[PDB]
């Protein structure tokens, strides 16, 4: 996804 | 697996509550107890800004949840979004018991397995289960 939080980028 | 999952909740939450002091699926239980863990000392602001979304009281109904919950998946599930749904429902129910409405906290682990069910057990079953769960974060 969109990454609209910090923990989206470790996915 | 609705059984499987209140189950999930109910350990999560049991967990949450004591530790802020108020064969089958032990791996994935203990996976999940250690990602919340992880995911509140890295994102305190972000996770902050999360809970401050939504204050439960004996008024509130599911769509409340749901609505800001939706808003955390709109554009997709990934596994760091879901440790943060279980963070949060943790945060909504230690925020009850602080504020003497402990009844409330049932209601919530009924409102999470029903999202759980609902909403992410779809996206479980075509990204790995909670065997790639466990892999990733156990």
């Amino acid at each position: 996804c969109p990454a609209r939080y910090g923990w989206d980028y470790e996915c | 697996t609705g059984y499987d999952n209140r189950e999930i909740v109910m350990k999560y939450i049991h967990y949450k509550l004591s530790q802020r002091g108020y064969t089958e699926s032990e791996v994935v239980h203990l996976t999940l107890r250690q990602a919340g863990d992880d995911f509140e000392r890295r994102y305190r602001r972000d996770f902050a800004e999360m809970s401050s979304q939504l204050h439960l009281t004996p008024f509130t109904a599911r769509g409340r949840f749901a609505t800001v919950v939706e808003e955390l998946f709109r554009d997709g599930v990934n596994w760091g979004r879901i440790v943060a749904f279980f963070e949060f429902g943790g945060v909504m129910c230690v925020e009850s018991v602080n504020r003497e409405m402990s009844p409330l906290v049932d209601n919530i682990a009924l409102w999470m397995t029903e999202y759980l069910n609902r909403h992410l057990h779809t996206w479980i079953q075509d990204n790995g289960g909670w065997d790639v769960f466990v892999e990733l974060y156990g």
